[PDB]
């Protein structure tokens, strides 16, 4: 059966030029980190991608931070109920979750509190990082510097909470903003903290929406989490 | 079928109390993290508490912490909210949900498309 | 002799213990190695080869230490089998070293390793590695000052090898990779102390709105096993090489060489056994066993 | 609009589905086991096959 | 006129369960007592196939049970040689994404699609030699969850937005859309007359729909949870069900009830996917335990555990010969059983 061995070889010949163009894609592949953008629509998440690039489900932008390239994906057209299509990002090397501080009256703040819960202990999303944004500072210290939408009157245990001991603060805010904005810090890092097996960590980390450190932030961010990993694995932390 | 019948509801007077229930069948109750969620008119839904399993594990949001109380009975696959010194706003459709999965904390039951694990819920009112 | 069948015994019990725990450490990295992709694996498989090796090394020593005649025509002969040994060592201490250096770029440069990491780098390494351990176990062969005059018709590695040779591979060898294994070390003990610092401070905060010396614990160890292992017999080479009248050839070649031997030992376990991947493959190995 | 268009759509449908035939359990058993039966020999994985025509081997 | 609506509707679902009960004269369990038992069968890993980067979500069969597509979320799509292990084809594909994948029955065509909304038809048979783009379609409003073909010209889809559709490739547009899902649709399985298909979507129900009446003619509403996995049983008369309840229920289209329910005491997670032998005496099904058990669909008993994975079985696909069995998982690999 001589066109047999012949159809062979040519399967072989096939089979090696698929071989070395999967071995270039692999080689871009790990060289390339993904990253999933997430949040409320009223939130300054779609600023952010607009700073940052300066009908489908799903939109990516391409950004390079000292030659090392990010891909980013923002989920949209996509209905509210999450639990089903967030398993596909179980693998992304951070989830960036942007949350705006200043939006206590729905209370989106409660929403967003419980959305970060479920995504930090969903059984299939344990093992990927969350960079917390706590976004529209300006906003909150606006609204807490004079006016009358007391925090207590949602959260009531910010009437017996002081600001950490180990916080710097701006030069210039008032100590009330600061307090505000360590207590929602605190209450975000508490869901997170509660876990304490170490296998992923938050990042809070207080953002404006036209800051443009954010693109620093989530680079410093994903070194860290490479770090921490590797650290673990050779059993240091 | 999955079924959640709410009960309990109508009018009261401003700081009185009210007992609301959540009859469920078609499901091993126990095995199922359980929550309230209520929806103002003209507002989206909120979530109010969840009770865990055993109940051992219990939560409020922070505008009915200290007010109501949850509780489950998992002899008789009953869910029970306790509301006193109520105030207007908390005037809405109180919808009793099931989010998906047991032996599962993780719990996405605040969708605001239909959800197929909540009952019809019921309207309670607080006016003079 | 007496005195060399006892010191025999143990160098077989030492060399099968050695030899087995190898073989099941490179037999656990290869099936690891074909279920992931992991480079750093490769490493360990070396490590592992490099132990089995030694293991095997030591092993031909066996023939001299039993009950055995010996002649000048020896010389040659046992020489090789203990340019073998050294080249052994050699490679082993040259694996622990690519390790932590592969250790060091990761944890410094997160990005660039994972960029540039790959097998070629590996191989390469590997390769060369090999190289640079042969080469030095056989520069005494050539070398005429190396080279240990008036054979006695019995052998050692001082029976022909001069201690200069010690001397050179303290100097130029051990102690410079000693010396960038402690740098190495201690900057990711930094990093991991200021990490741990940072993740401390957030839990604070956590528990407050509701560990620090396990990385010196893995540090420690992890250098007082790459030191320890060799630093006595060096230091006892030395100290012989400056002497005039020194007789510490009863300690030097008879226990203090152990030492560097019980090191073979105990890297099939801090390198391989250590790692959860390992230790699940290797439960895995006992359920297939249990299971024939 | 929406809220009684759902119930009146689904009102209707499960009339519609309310007017289908059924069948008795045990008819749709007896008919489960006699395919089975009858097609047991016909599947490679429920019984063994020689290594001379599996293809994985 | 809400509450007499709901009335009404409750009062009519009260029919149509008594209805059903009068139907259940005796158990499919306690009939099938006499039968031997499969006893125990140990299939093992005769293939492994090695390229993926990442995890692999889904993978179909060829008719002519010698290639197979698997869809990996790295954005490849590879045609595998079964027999042989070699790759014919490696499709890179646009979006990253990717959730579905299908083999049309002539396997001119492979289609899939994912969380971009679109699926993609891609011709294996261009004169030029080279994989091309055919068609393009993106009239759903979700992700694709699951596509099978009907012909070369036809393929219904599965998506998101809680509604199936009928694609017509040539034109590219809707023949017939499928609507009265309440959760996301997730699976779909063709029956073997290609008339009628079934689907689960994550309403703790399954409809079986008319593909050219365009409309549902039965519900079954046994589950308990989210169904992740639907597959007909070979005579086309029933169909088997995976939920995130970790029990798998099997449905009969003409007795419109459950027959019996698979389930045990240990098994706790739920099931990705699930697959009938040629016989129908064998069900596989794939857990997120690392394992796919196999199932005596008529005994209630499990017959083997494949545990081959070390990651969340994805996939789990019988060939049409019912030759083996290929599992896929998060780990990248696929395991071939026979
Ligand atoms: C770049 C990094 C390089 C690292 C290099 C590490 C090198 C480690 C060294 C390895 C070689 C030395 C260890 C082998 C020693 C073998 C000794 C032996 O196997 O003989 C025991 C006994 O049988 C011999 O003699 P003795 O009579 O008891 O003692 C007198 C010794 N002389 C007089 C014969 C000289």
């Amino acid at each position: 059966t001589e066109d047999q061995r012949n159809e062979e070889k040519a399967q072989r010949e096939a089979n090696k030029k698929i071989e070395k163009q999967l071995q270039k894609d692999k080689q871009v592949y790990r060289a390339t980190h993904r990253l999933l953008l997430l949040g409320a629509g009223e939130s300054g998440k779609n600023t952010i991608v607009k700073q940052m690039r300066i009908t489908s489900g799903i939109f990516e932008t391409k950004f390079q931070v000292d030659k090392v390239n990010f891909h980013m994906f923002d989920v949209g057209a996509q209905r509210d109920e999450r639990r089903k299509w967030i398993q596909c990002f179980n693998d992304v090397t951070a989830i960036i979750f942007v949350v705006a501080s200043s939006s206590y009256n729905t209370n989106r703040l409660q929403a967003a509190l419980k959305l970060f819960d479920s995504i930090w202990n969903n059984k299939w999303l344990r093992d990927t990082s969350v960079i917390l944004f706590l976004n529209k500072q300006d906003l909150l210290a606006e609204k807490v510097l004079a006016g009358k939408s007391k925090i207590e009157d949602y959260f009531p245990e910010f009437a017996r909470y002081t600001t950490p001991e180990d916080a710097t603060p701006e030069p210039g805010e008032d100590p009330r903003v600061t307090r505000a904005k360590y207590f929602i810090r605190d209450e975000f890092l508490r869901i997170s903290t509660a876990s304490g097996d170490g296998r992923h960590y938050c990042y809070p980390h207080f953002t404006c929406s036209v800051d443009t450190e954010n693109i620093r932030r989530v680079f410093n961010d994903c070194r860290d989490i490479i770090q921490r990993m590797h650290l673990r694995q050779y059993e240091l932390l | 079928q999955v079924q959640l019948q709410e009960s309990g509801g109508g009018l009261v007077q401003p700081g009185g109390s009210l007992r609301l229930s959540c009859a469920a069948s078609g499901f091993t109750f126990s095995n199922y993290k359980m929550n309230w969620v209520r929806q103002a008119p003209g507002k989206g839904l909120e979530w109010v508490s969840d009770i865990s399993q055993s109940g051992a594990s219990i939560s409020y949001t922070g505008s009915v912490k200290g007010r109501f109380t949850i509780s489950r009975d998992n002899a008789k696959n009953t869910l029970y909210l306790q509301m006193n010194s109520l105030k207007p706003e908390d005037t809405a459709v109180y919808y009793c949900a099931r989010c998906p999965a047991p032996f599962t904390r993780d719990c996405f039951d605040v969708t605001s498309t239909t959800y197929a694990y909540r009952g019809q819920g019921t309207q309670v009112t607080v006016s003079s | 002799m007496e005195s060399s069948f006892s010191f025999g015994v143990i160098l077989a019990v030492l060399a099968s213990l050695i030899i087995a725990t190898n073989t099941l450490v490179a037999v656990a990295v290869l099936l690891l190695i074909h279920k992931n992709d992991g480079v750093s694996l490769c490493f360990t498989l070396n490590l592992a080869v490099a132990d089995t090796l030694i293991g095997v090394a030591i092993s031909g020593l066996l023939t001299d230490q039993l009950s055995s005649p010996s002649r000048p025509t020896q010389k040659t002969l046992c020489s090789l089998r203990m340019a073998f040994v050294t080249s052994s060592a050699a490679a082993s201490v040259l694996t622990v070293m690519l390790i932590t250096f592969d250790r060091y770029l990761a944890i410094k440069q997160p990005f660039r390793y994972l960029k540039i990491m790959s097998g070629f780098v590996a191989g390469a390494c590997i390769a060369g590695l090999w190289l640079v351990s042969y080469l030095i176990g056989f520069l005494p062969l050539g070398i005429p000052m190396f080279q240990q005059t008036a054979y006695k018709g019995q052998c050692s590695f001082f029976a022909v090898f001069h201690p200069h040779f010690v001397l050179t591979l303290s100097c130029v060898g051990f102690f410079p990779a000693m010396l960038l294994f402690v740098f190495f070390y201690c900057d990711m003990l930094k990093i991991a102390s200021m990490h741990s610092q940072q993740i401390r401070k957030m839990e604070h905060a956590g528990a407050m709105a509701g560990s620090d010396f396990k990385a010196l614990r893995t540090v420690s160890v992890l250098i007082g096993s790459f030191a320890l292992s060799w630093t006595p017999f060096l230091i006892t080479g030395i100290v012989q090489v400056a002497c005039q009248e020194c007789h510490l050839y009863l300690v030097l070649e008879r226990y203090l060489w152990l030492l560097g031997v019980g090191n073979s030992l105990l890297n099939p376990l801090i390198y391989a056994y250590w790692q959860k991947e390992v230790r699940l493959q290797l439960y895995h190995m006992a359920l297939g066993v249990k299971k024939v | 609009t929406a809220s009684i268009a759902q119930a009146r759509k689904l009102v209707e449908q499960l009339k519609m589905e309310a007017n289908i035939d059924r069948i008795k359990v045990s008819k749709a058993a007896a008919d489960l086991m006699a395919y089975c039966e009858a097609h047991a020999k016909e599947d490679p994985l429920l019984t063994p096959v020689p290594a001379s025509e599996n293809p994985f081997r | 006129e809400l509450d007499q609506l709901r009335q009404e509707a409750e009062q009519l679902k009260n029919q149509i369960r008594d209805a059903r009960k009068a139907c259940a004269d005796a158990t499919l369990s306690q009939i099938t007592n006499n039968i031997d038992p499969v006893g125990r069968i140990q299939m093992r890993t005769r293939r492994t196939l090695r390229g993926h980067l990442a995890k692999i979500y889904a993978m179909h069969w060829g008719t002519d049970s010698r290639l197979l597509v698997s869809a990996s979320q790295d954005g490849k799509l590879i045609i595998w040689d079964s027999y042989t292990t070699n790759k014919v084809h490696a499709i890179p594909l646009r979006s990253s994404w990717v959730m579905t994948c299908a083999y049309a029955p002539s396997g001119n065509y492979v289609a899939c699609g994912g969380l971009d909304n679109i699926c993609s038809i891609y011709n294996l048979k261009t004169r030029e030699g080279n994989v091309r783009v055919s068609r393009e379609l993106a009239g759903h409003t979700g992700y694709l969850s699951c596509c099978r073909f009907l012909d070369d010209n036809q393929i219904v889809t599965s998506s998101g937005d809680t509604t199936c559709a009928l694609w017509d490739i040539e034109t590219g547009q809707q023949t017939t859309t499928f609507t009265g899902h309440t959760g996301d649709v997730m699976s779909l399985s063709l029956a073997p007359d290609t008339r009628l298909f079934v689907s689960g979507a994550c309403d703790a129900s399954a409809k079986l729909w008319d593909v050219r009446e365009g409309m549902c003619r039965q519900t079954f509403t046994g589950h308990e949870s989210d169904i992740n996995a639907i597959c007909f049983f070979p005579n086309g008369n029933a169909f088997a069900t995976g939920s995130d309840d970790a029990t798998c229920r099997l449905f009969d289209l003409r007795a419109d009830q459950e027959l019996m329910t698979y389930s045990h005491d240990n098994i706790i997670c739920g099931i990705t996917s699930v697959s009938f032998s040629k016989s129908g005496r064998l069900l596989l099904a794939g857990y997120d335990d690392f394992n796919c058990n196999v199932w005596d669909a008529l005994k209630a008993d499990r017959a083997g555990v494949l545990a081959g994975h070390d990651n969340r079985v994805s996939c789990l696909g019988v060939t049409d010969d019912g030759m083996a069995v290929a599992t896929g998982s998060w780990d990248s690999f696929l395991k071939i059983w026979n």
